[PDB]
């Protein structure tokens, strides 16, 4: 949600 | 963690600088990594090099850690390794699922 979810 | 020593793990910078610098470096695979504040590991900031118009598609990921052996970090949902760098190597010398996978370590 706060980091480009792989 | 021998991560901050590689060619992509910065310090106290944050994906901001990574992107701010990665997005400015314009390198088809320019990536970095950093240990956020509430992260259980480290986050990688990658930057590729799109053809034209479309513009570069820089991106970053958080090397998710688990509880196995080795597979200690993963930037996807199956890519788990006990070597973010290796993982990086994996996300560059293998399939990969992130921005054209790792390629060039633009470590600020």
């Amino acid at each position: 949600a706060d980091y480009e979810p792989p | 963690n021998n991560l901050e020593t590689y060619e992509w793990y910065n310090k106290s910078i944050s994906r901001d600088k990574a992107e701010k610098l990665l997005l400015d470096t314009g390198k088809e695979g320019a990536f970095m990594v950093r240990d956020s504040r509430t992260p259980g590991t480290y986050t990688v900031s990658v930057f590729t090099k799109a053809i034209i118009s479309e513009n570069p598609c820089i991106k970053h990921y958080h090397i998710k850690e688990t509880n196995d052996s080795p597979k200690r970090y993963y930037v996807a949902e199956k890519y788990v390794f006990d070597s973010i760098p290796l993982l990086i190597q994996y996300h560059q010398y293998n399939g990969g699922g992130l921005v054209t996978r790792l390629r060039y370590p633009v470590c600020g």
